[PDB]
């Protein structure tokens, strides 16, 4: 069997996630292996496994990993870490992905010189480079006029934004040129504060979608640049859990306060407003956001958002801030009302130029009207308090949407756009200790791009069996659809939420109580947490992860009432605010079905266009330049589903030959009799004699094709044969010479 | 994408409209006019019958008909035109489009709900439907899942008391008494005072009056010693011809028979005390949690300081130590209509519909075992 | 094996001796084995050996009547050609790759060893004539 | 009704 002595294994060990050991003792069927360590070990064989076997060396550090024979966990982890230590190479290819591993450290590599080097040449020729996908994109362009997007994904700190600066880079520099790149690269401050927050994880975590669109002109010169964004976090700006920041803006604009600009706005420190209070956690290490905010505003300035607009965007986020303050009192089971002369509604009045009463009316009450007839009437604390928290985030979502478009007219150019070339930056699939609405949109939406990415891949290998003219049957689509149908179907997870907000008196525990009648053992993929009735495990792609039900409910809620637009639309003391909304059943959508909306926008936007991606992956916690940790890597290459794009491909017909390269390889197997100057028909005699299945590989037109035992299993048939024939060899040579040395002694 | 019709047939107004909408957008008598006198001038565009609002309009020449007495559906030729016009004319929508959700209240014959669901399906061809039970309907548009519901419209008077979403059908109180006899009532004792009012339109006028210048009084008594005494309570109104009548006790004293039935000639009792001996109805254990939620339903509940009579007489009845509370919304005439509104909406309900697979299959019998 | 046989390798094996008792180390052994006309592996010589451990095949000492069954029981070209054919179809070998074959795979020897057994059968090119090689180490 | 009251 492939087990022999002095075979080599994987075995599993806790602080580095797996280690190297040679088998000592042959294996025959049972529950013992004698292992020896780089020192000697015994190893409990236990259900089935046998411990992962190991490649030969030949195979580990090549460019792809695909090449490699065995395809498992920790190969992959080995060629990565070997590359990526070793070399100091930080690109790889899976199959289509690039994987991109954040250095720390600068490079050489993104020299003009290599820039050109890179133009013109396919991705057989060069070693993989970010370049080499771009280029890939830009090629595709031009052979069809069909867009190009560019998909990167990954934990954010894993890279994102500086692949895609050296991507737009490398279009600027073979184009020629129009001051985009650095545009686009000048807004990046603005949109990291609006849209980037504090996660128990991670500082400046991204939580929404950017799609940048590099418009190119008929000459495919770069025209100019649009943005559009996707999958913003609403729920962020009311709600946090411990360890947790609102939006960086809030805490930039509160550290600002002490400024001559912005006394009139009568700020206090970031604990005394209700919306940034909650996270227990005001200061982040490290970063000092009074200055931050000085980056902020020169951003808007180079942008050219006029400091008037630049005071109004922050008038309408102080705005926002005192709103979160205003507190009612319940004089009734069914009403409210805000206690006489109240000082946050009377500073929100005030920067917002509407009139109190008229605010302090409408916040506690509500008006329906039929056709003919009006009727007021009051709502309870509950009601009022979540109203007030959907009027908060129906604000920022709109300013959010406003502070985009004003990029958007100093990026856009005049010239038509022929096509474009567009830069997705998403984050990945996400776990933590604890999982919430966040973590559960976060991953629905990442289960629908890998969806995107698995049924790409397909085609692309229908493609490459055609060309070799092998049946395509052999290939088998693996499909989440269940899981999303599980997620978005009616009756799904989604859809019983967005029901148990206007059923009467819904809550959390029945909410999951709901599930467990719908699902809990109608799908294999939704499962009960032993122990509790309010958790629920949903098993995605990557992993199982466990939600809590606790607080979706009220993430889930928004409902905003129209008269408590028409207020502020009303005001007339400065002119943004009426302009943020000039834009009714919108109004009525829960956060779970607005995100679902503009994740059907984003699949359709990418749909158009033909992918390429790039996965990020972020090495180490402590940013020490160059150094790899197995454990954290591990956590990162499954989150980026690359390991299960691994698991997909390592079923089917992983390795491919070149027939020349193969003969090449393997001349040492073949008998003088059975060498051919035909060598195609030579290998398709010799392959059946050297393996007996011929379901274990395919003979394409011009490769063959091997499941991924096989070119393993010849490397150590090759390498046991010319061991054999150099001991043999050399025994007959060490004979002679005792053989003389005794001719010596006879003379 | 497709949404429900929700609609109400209640006796007067029928209000009917889309899921998921807040209000009801077409709102309008459930009456059927047709014209009684000689007509004379030739090429007219002279027309059979007229329906709702065109029948209030051109009220002077018609016999109005109302094709609903007491919730029970009397006349069905005339209540497929009040659907028809409905659907095609207010809505306009086409009813094969639509599931359509519809309305009655209980305890009703079950030849009513049999030959509803058979017009649905067979002239209609409406794709799917339900019958919903009034008062329930008010429950999910208070936000509540427990409460004794107090519902009058025109016709019918019921409570029925609901713990914890179950009912309990064994407590189901009915009443004929509400609305219209009350109209019938007022014309009556309006006479006493020197008018008279009895054609089909002036008891329309009637009807105005009373949803005007009604109210209920706290103490009966001091009132009527009150308006024997003085003018001070006197109100005046503006018939359509420009008259001016003047109408004094008679104002409250119409709606106490809500509280008095033995002054129309009914034998039972007021509506306080068929509420109170529907709790007394339920098992010990639920009946603190009926008397902390009373939900008015209904447009006979509109009157001025009815939840206050409700209340004192309630608490006077009950024992002592416990909370009595009226939950009265200002909105509650069209509760029963945002009930089902919110019913029809929601995504657990998509499974409860008949469809037409299944009233092919079984017939209209079907409606007894799936719907309530 | 006849007297004369036994004779001649017994004179051989006491020029091994190299301390005067008759005797060799099983360390020489093998070399005996082989100046005797024998080609062994290492493995056929530690087995006639006893797979000797490493203090007993560096000091303990054996006559020729104990050496006699080992070399008994050890004596008892194309496949030559294609194991050379491997490392070939010019008829050529590179120094260097036989070198490092050699010096590196299997029962690996020393560069002196290699050296030695190649010294005037590589070409100008760095190329040796195997099937000369092979008749001249067979000889 | 069919019986007792009128309708
Ligand atoms: N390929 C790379 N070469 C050099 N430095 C890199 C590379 N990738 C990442 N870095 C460094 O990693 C750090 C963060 O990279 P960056 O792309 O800015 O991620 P980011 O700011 O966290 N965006 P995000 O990942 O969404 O949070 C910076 O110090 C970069 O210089
Ligand atoms: N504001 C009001 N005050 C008193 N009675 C009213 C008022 N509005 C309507 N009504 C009476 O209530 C009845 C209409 O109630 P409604 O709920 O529309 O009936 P249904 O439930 O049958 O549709 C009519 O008798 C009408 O006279
Ligand atoms: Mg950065
Ligand atoms: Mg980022
Ligand atoms: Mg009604």
């Amino acid at each position: 069997e492939l087990y022999t002595k002095y075979a080599r294994v994987w075995i599993p060990d806790p602080e580095e996630v797996w280690k190297s050991a040679e088998l000592l003792k042959d294996y025959k069927p049972d529950k013992v292996l004698q292992l020896r360590l780089e020192k000697d070990l015994e190893y409990c064989l236990d259900p089935k496994e046998l411990p992962p076997l190991r490649n030969p060396d030949i195979l580990v550090g090549e460019n792809d990993l695909t090449a490699l024979s065995y395809l498992h966990e920790p190969a992959v982890l080995h060629n990565l870490k070997v590359r990526f230590i070793d070399s100091k190479l930080i690109y790889t290819y899976c199959g289509i992905v690039l994987v991109a591993i954040n250095p720390y450290e600068q490079l050489p590599i993104y020299g003009e010189d290599i820039i050109n080097a890179y133009s013109g040449q396919n991705m057989g020729d060069m070693d993989p480079h970010i370049f080499a996908v771009a280029e890939e994109a830009y090629k595709q362009m031009a052979r069809d006029e069909r867009n190009q997007s560019i998909i990167v994904s990954g934990e954010s700190g894993a890279g994102k934004t500086v692949s895609a600066k050296y991507a737009m880079r490398y279009f600027a520099t073979v184009s020629g040129s129009a001051n985009v790149e650095e545009k686009v690269l000048a807004s990046n401050p603005i949109m990291e504060s609006i849209g980037n927050a504090k996660t128990t994880r991670n500082d400046n975590s991204s939580r929404f979608g950017k799609y940048i669109e590099i418009g190119f002109d008929k000459r495919y010169r770069i025209i100019g640049a649009n943005m559009r964004t996707y999958l913003l976090e609403k729920s962020r700006v009311v709600f946090q859990a411990e360890e947790e920041r609102n939006y960086h803006i809030f805490y930039q604009l509160c550290a600002s306060a002490a400024l001559p600009e912005f006394k009139t706005l009568r700020l206090g420190n970031a604990n005394y407003f209700h919306y940034t209070k909650q996270g227990g956690s005001p200061v982040i290490d490290g970063i000092d956001d009074a200055k931050e905010m000085v980056n902020t505003r020169q951003a808007c300035t180079l942008l050219g958002i006029s400091d008037s607009y630049q005071m109004g965007i922050f008038r309408i986020l102080a705005g926002i801030l005192h709103l979160g303050n205003v507190e009612f009192a319940s004089r009734d089971s069914d009403s409210c009302a805000i206690p006489p002369k109240h000082d946050p509604l009377t500073i929100f009045c005030d920067l917002m130029g509407v009139d109190y009463e008229e605010m302090a009316h409408w916040l506690c009450h509500r008006k329906l009207a039929t056709a003919t007839e009006t009727y007021i009437k009051p709502i309870s604390k509950l009601h009022a308090i979540n109203a007030r928290d959907a009027l908060a985030k129906h604000i920022y979502a709109n300013l959010f949407n406003w502070i985009v478009d004003h990029v958007n007219k100093a990026l856009h150019s005049t010239v038509k756009q022929h096509s474009f070339i567009g830069v997705l930056d998403i984050y990945g699939f996400e776990t933590f200790e604890i999982n919430s609405f966040e973590q559960f949109c976060i991953n629905y939406a990442n289960e629908k791009l890998q969806q995107q990415f698995n049924m790409h891949v397909f085609k692309l290998e229908q493609e490459e069996y055609m060309k070799e003219q092998i049946p395509w049957t052999l290939i088998d689509f693996y499909d989440n659809q269940p899981c999303i149908n599980l997620i978005e179907a009616k009756m799904g997870v989604l859809d019983l939420l967005d029901e148990e907000c206007k059923m009467p008196k819904g809550s959390d525990d029945t909410w999951a109580q709901k599930l467990y009648n719908t699902h809990l053992n109608k799908c294999a993929l939704f499962e009960k947490p032993r122990l509790s009735n309010k958790a629920f495990i949903i098993k995605h792609f990557a992993d199982k992860v466990e939600y809590q039900c606790e607080g979706f409910l009220e993430k889930n809620k928004d409902t905003v009432y129209e008269e408590q637009i028409k207020v502020l639309k009303s005001s007339k003391k400065f002119k943004l605010l009426p302009e943020l909304f000039q834009d009714s059943k919108e109004h009525k959508k829960t956060v779970g079905h607005q995100f679902r909306n503009s994740l059907h926008l984003l699949m359709e936007t990418l749909n158009a266009t033909t992918p390429h991606y790039v996965r990020c992956i972020k090495p180490n916690d402590f940013k020490f330049p160059f150094t790899f940790d197995e454990k954290r890597a591990v956590q990162q290459l499954r989150a980026c589903g690359v390991l299960e794009t691994i698991r997909i491909s390592a079923a089917g017909f992983p390795s491919r030959w070149t027939y020349q390269e193969f003969f090449s390889r393997y001349r040492v197997l073949m008998k003088q009799k059975d060498v051919l100057s035909d060598r195609k028909q030579t290998c398709k005699n010799v392959l059946e004699k050297l393996i007996l299945d011929k379901d274990k590989y395919q003979f394409g037109k011009t490769k063959i094709f091997f499941r991924a035992g096989q070119v393993a299993y010849l490397e150590k048939i090759r390498a046991d044969k010319l061991r054999a024939a150099c001991i043999r060899i050399q025994k007959t040579i060490r004979g002679w010479l005792m053989r003389k040395k005794y001719m010596r002694m006879r003379r | 994408e497709t949404t429900a019709l929700v609609c109400d047939n209640g006796s007067g107004l029928v209000k009917a409209g889309f899921a998921g909408d807040d209000a009801p957008r077409a709102v309008f008598p459930s009456i059927v006019g047709r014209p009684r006198h000689q007509g004379v001038m030739v090429g007219m565009g002279q027309k059979d019958s007229y329906v709702g609002d065109e029948a209030q309009s051109k009220r002077g020449i018609l016999t109005l008909k109302y094709p609903i007495e007491h919730g029970i559906i009397t006349n069905w030729d005339d209540m497929e035109k009040i659907w028809h016009h409905t659907f095609y004319n207010e809505l306009r929508v086409a009813p094969e489009e639509h599931p359509t959700l519809l309305t009655e209240a209980p305890l009703n014959p079950k030849a009513n709900r049999e030959k509803m669901t058979q017009i649905m399906f067979e002239t209609f061809n409406v794709p799917a439907m339900y019958v919903a039970i009034q008062a329930v309907l008010s429950l999910y548009a208070s936000g509540r899942t427990t409460g004794i519901v107090l519902d009058s419209g025109d016709g019918v008077t019921h409570n029925v008391p609901i713990y914890e979403g179950y009912a309990l059908p064994h407590a189901i109180m009915r009443l004929d008494l509400a609305g219209r006899d009350l109209t019938d009532y007022l014309m009556k004792i309006l006479t006493e005072r020197g008018y008279s009012f009895v054609t089909t339109a002036e008891r329309e006028i009637v009807r105005d009056i009373k949803e005007k210048l009604c109210y209920v009084a706290l103490d009966f008594e001091n009132e009527m010693a009150t308006a024997a005494s003085s003018s001070s309570l006197e109100k005046s109104y503006e018939l359509p011809d420009g008259q001016v009548i003047t109408i004094g006790n008679e104002r409250f004293r119409c709606p106490e028979t809500l509280f008095q039935p033995s002054f129309i000639g009914m034998e039972s009792a007021g509506i306080h005390e068929t509420t109170y001996n529907s709790i007394m109805k339920c098992d010990i254990d639920i009946r603190k949690d009926l008397y902390a939620n009373n939900v008015m339903s209904g447009g006979t509940t509109m009157y001025p300081g009815i939840a206050d009579r409700m209340q004192k007489e309630i608490t006077a009845l009950a024992p002592s130590t416990m909370k009595i509370k009226i939950i009265a919304p200002p909105e509650r005439k069209y509760s029963v209509w945002i009930g089902g509104s919110i019913l029809a909406s929601l995504s657990t309900f998509q499974q409860m519909w008949i469809t037409k697979q299944e009233y092919d299959e079984a017939g209209p019998s079907i409606v007894h075992r799936k719907c309530f | 094996f006849n007297k004369d046989q036994l004779e001649e390798f017994k004179e051989a094996f006491e020029l091994f001796d190299r301390v005067g008792d008759g005797k060799i180390l099983y360390s020489q052994c093998g070399d005996v084995m082989r100046a005797l006309g024998q080609n062994p592996t290492n493995a056929e010589v530690l087995k006639v050996l006893g797979n000797p451990k490493s203090d007993e095949l560096k000091s303990r000492r054996v006559d020729f009547e104990t050496f006699l069954p080992m070399l008994q029981a050890v004596a008892k070209y194309e496949d030559y050609l294609e194991g050379f054919r491997v490392f070939d179809g010019n008829g050529k070998v590179m120094g260097a790759e036989l070198r490092h074959v050699l010096t590196t795979l299997g029962e690996k020897m020393t560069e002196e060893e290699v050296e030695t057994v190649l010294a005037g059968h590589e070409d100008s090119n760095g190329c040796i004539n195997y099937e000369a090689f092979l008749k001249h180490i067979l000889s | 009704w069919x019986a007792x009251c009128p309708a």
